């Protein structure tokens, strides 16, 4: 994300959160 | 230790204050008012000021952004700048504090959207007050006296909630004895105590998600901001969203969060206790005075109450007189004479009675809307809540509508038991509890307006009005004007109704397209272009804008206190005697309440004309209204 | 910010850094610039010590003021706080260091070969990171910034061979 933001700045970020969506078997 | 960045921000804010001289003028007004009140006695107005965040954003984007997102570091410099400006201005021989208004952008929130990623920022939360802790004073400085040495010693005190910045936590113990060891006696009255109140703001039910538990946030109000509102109000509490406590990190689950109060704005919403006051400019007062001179002022105003509704002009006149009200009289012996007029509408369905009630709710300064049985006898008046934290009193509808209107709808569906409790409020304007060991007499000076269909669905000419109304004679007596309306099938009248309805439905708001749906506006007015409206559903009188009518009512109620005259008294007495001693099968029973309502209606008309005295024309108009209500005569 | 307060002081290190850089580049009084030639001699591994003549700085200030351009008092600032200006001059020199025209010939000091190895290694790391991030395909200025932020180079403190010294003002001139 840091790399992408700095690259796209041409015309600090906190720790990102991961969200896991799964379709596997449900206990 | 002095800080350079602090001084720089102080200088920047002093420059801002000098740029916008309105705040300097307001400070001068505060100080001269306090000095004058000091000189008069050989209400002190508080040391506060309002800062337009829009003006600040125009002046300096950096400072505006700093206050908005970094308030703990920007507010104290601005407060110190204001204090220095006040000291310099006060050439005539307790720091000042700031208050903020304007657009807060993304920080304008509600207790549901108040997440941790807004912490330590200036926020403007809006909601309904639900709890108000009783004002408990806080000890900030204690003065002690040493008997042996004969000198006074003091110690200053502070806590986390006092300071926006995190001052180093120092234990605050009470100075029991002096340094030399002598006994110390506390000197109350020299020690400085400051007020402190914790209020809880809940999300407004008007925009809370239906069916879900609510969200609440605590607000700590101190000094001038205490007791600013009561439970059941609507507030706009702007303040710093501080977070306190150790968070459990210290070895003893989350951090305690609350809003330090900078400003409290009681907000007017329909059917809420907060009154809707308005600012009267000199231009507005001049317009009101000029328009009051016309002889047809009563007709002009009455037409403007319900332009949408066709006809019912006598009902509209009665409603306007209700909005003006009468003058309540208090005598030395303690007797209180009602100065409020109550209107009851009985008629066929689809007679626009509920529409008139809704308009009265929408236009009065303080109105409360109730339905037939949804607001029970406990819901009306008041009743003890038996709260475990003990036997608190909760004000029902009518107590919350003090000096206001209660718009009861479907009066006929009301329970008999519910309408038993309404008699005292109607006449004596008080609510007596005398319950559970609580003996209290709440003040309920409310004007009641009700609509109720006849028992047989449609008014029956064949039956006498006593059979149709089916209300107790006492209740009908308490109601000043009992209007019996009907849906009569008449070709000319009905086609005129159709014309008016189709004209109303063919209206396009100025800032709208043809197929553009009309967007609902909550319109949470805050309790603090021409006079005439060009659009008219009914065509040629001059109709005034509803906000101008509200301004007119607000002016007339406060400024004018009419008094009776012998000329009006003779007319009132003659009308009363003629009504009482002539039998014409009147709709309502005729008692001394009829005399009282004649007096009150004359007073209301006098207030409309902005007359310091009640004249003959007021008496004639009041008698005409009463005769129209009872006999149906119309001239 | 309350624990460590702040003080505004008449010195601005950025303006003085610009003045230092300009003085180093454009001083000719003693054909080419004196200090640029000295730096060239240093780059060729001849001189190990750069002697910053304060009289040169004073003459530079006098020239700038005489023509009307406003130049801050660099000599006074150097005298008042000499330690910081040592590092200011050192970094200004490290920015403006030219490249050698005579390479290692097996007779150079071991310090010089170690410094050259470190310089080449950190340049190679920088270029390699630039190549990787460019190949990721997510302006070259942003690329340079991200690669210099993401790499651990040998600091410039470990790639300088010269020594920096200040010569005080001659009394007669002052
Ligand atoms: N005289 C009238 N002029 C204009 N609209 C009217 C009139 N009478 C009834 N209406 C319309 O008919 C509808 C019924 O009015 P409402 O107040 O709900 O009737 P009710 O007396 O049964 O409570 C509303 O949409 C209202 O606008
Ligand atoms: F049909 Be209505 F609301 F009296
Ligand atoms: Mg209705």
């Amino acid at each position: 994300a840091k790399r992408i933001s700095i690259l796209s700045r041409a015309q600090s970020l906190p720790t990102f959160q991961l969200i896991l969506n799964s379709n596997a078997n449900q206990i | 230790a002095p800080d350079a960045v602090f001084g720089d921000r102080v200088r920047r804010f002093q420059e801002f204050l000098d740029t916008f001289t309105s705040y300097r003028d307001s400070v001068r007004s505060i100080q001269v008012y306090n000095s004058n009140n000091a000189a008069n006695y050989n209400n002190i107005l508080p040391h506060r000021i309002i800062i337009s965040l829009d003006d600040l954003r125009e002046f300096d984007r950096s400072f505006w952004s700093g206050i908005l997102v970094e308030p703990a570091y920007f507010i104290p410099p601005a407060e110190k700048a204001l204090t220095d400006l006040a000291d310099s201005m006060d050439d005539v021989p307790h720091p000042w504090k700031l208050s903020f208004k304007g657009s807060f952008g993304a920080h304008a929130l509600s207790p549901r959207t108040l997440t941790a990623q807004h912490l330590n920022k200036l926020v403007s939360v809006e909601g309904i007050v639900t709890k108000t802790s009783l004002v408990r004073p806080k000890l900030i400085r204690s003065v002690h006296y040493a008997a042996k040495t004969g000198r006074f010693h003091y110690r200053d005190y502070t806590d986390a909630t006092t300071t926006l910045t995190t001052r180093i936590p120092t234990p605050a113990i009470y100075p029991t004895e002096d340094t030399e060891g002598n006994k110390l006696t506390t000197e109350y009255g020299y020690s400085t105590f400051i007020d402190h109140q914790r209020i809880t703001v809940q999300e407004m039910p008007e925009m809370a998600p239906a069916g879900q538990l609510p969200r609440s946030i605590d607000v700590i109000l101190d000094d001038d901001l205490v007791d600013k509102t009561k439970p059941g109000d609507r507030v706009n509490v702007v303040g710093v969203f501080k977070s306190l406590g150790a968070g459990g990190m210290n070895q003893s689950i989350g951090f305690k969060t609350l809003i330090l109060g900078n400003t409290v704005y009681p907000l007017h919403a329909r059917s809420t206790g907060v009154a809707a006051r308005q600012m009267l400019t000199d231009f507005d007062i001049r317009n009101i005075n000029k328009l009051s001179k016309k002889k047809d002022i009563f007709d002009i105003l009455s037409q403007s109450l319900a332009p949408s509704i066709y006809g019912h002009d006598h009902i509209k006149k009665a409603i306007l007189l209700m909005l003006m009200g009468g003058v309540e009289k208090n005598l030395e012996n303690g007797s209180h004479l009602r100065g409020d007029i109550n209107i009851l509408m009985v008629g066929d369905p689809s007679t626009a009675k509920s529409q008139l009630l809704r308009f009265v709710l929408n236009t009065a300064s303080l109105a409360i809307a109730t339905t037939g049985r949804g607001s029970s006898g406990v819901g009306l008046t008041a009743a003890v809540t038996t709260d475990r934290e003990e036997r608190r009193l909760e004000a029902g509808a009518m107590v919350l509508a003090d000096r206001g209107v209660v718009c009861i709808d479907e009066f006929d569906k009301m329970t008999d038991v519910d309408r038993v409790a309404i008699h005292e409020v109607m006449e004596q304007q008080t609510v007596t509890i005398a319950k559970a060991g609580i003996h209290t007499t709440l003040n309920a000076r409310c004007s009641v307006i009700a609509a109720a269909n006849p028992v047989f669905g449609q008014y029956d000419v064949n039956r006498d009005p006593h059979q149709n109304i089916a209300l107790p004679d006492s209740l009908l007596s308490r109601f000043d004007l009992l209007f019996v309306v009907t849906d009569d099938i008449n070709e000319i009248r009905d086609r005129s109704i159709s014309e008016h309805v189709l004209r109303t439905h063919r209206y396009l708001p100025p800032g709208y397209l043809e197929g553009e749906p009309v967007r609902e506006r909550l319109n949470l007015s805050l309790a603090v272009d021409h006079v005439f409206e060009k659009f008219n559903p009914l065509l040629i009188p001059k109709l005034v804008t509803i906000p101008f009518l509200r301004k007119y009512v607000q002016y007339a109620k406060e400024r004018v206190i009419p008094q009776l005259t012998q000329e009006a008294i003779n007319v009132i007495v003659k009308n009363y005697t003629d009504l009482r001693n002539d039998d014409n099968t009147k709709k309502s029973p005729i008692t001394a309440r009829t005399l009282e309502t004649l007096i009150r209606l004359a007073t209301a008309h006098a207030k409309v004309r902005l007359s310091k005295t009640v004249n003959k024309v007021d008496a004639k108009v009041a008698a005409n209204l009463l005769r129209f209500a009872l006999l149906g005569e119309d001239i | 910010s309350a624990a460590l307060p702040s003080i505004q002081l008449p010195v601005d290190y950025n303006n003085l850094f610009n003045e230092i850089t300009d003085f180093l580049v454009t001083f000719k009084q003693d054909k080419g610039p004196k200090y640029m030639a000295m730096l060239q001699k240093v780059a060729n591994r001849e001189l190990n010590s750069v002697i910053i003549d304060l009289d040169d700085i004073l003459q530079y200030q006098n020239e700038k003021f005489l023509q009307g351009t406003q130049a801050d008092d660099l000599v006074s600032a150097i005298q008042q706080n000499a330690n910081h200006f040592t590092e200011l001059f050192c970094r200004a020199i490290d920015n403006n260091m030219p490249l050698p025209t005579k390479e290692i010939d097996y007779k150079d000091d071991v310090l010089d070969v170690i410094l050259n190895q470190r310089r080449l290694r950190n340049e190679r790391m920088l270029s390699d990171r630039t190549n990787e991030i460019r190949s990721e395909n997510l302006m070259n200025d942003a690329l340079r910034e991200v690669v210099e932020d993401e790499t651990e180079l040998f600091p410039p403190n470990l790639t300088r061979r010269y020594f920096l010294y200040f010569k005080p003002l001659s009394q007669n001139c002052a």
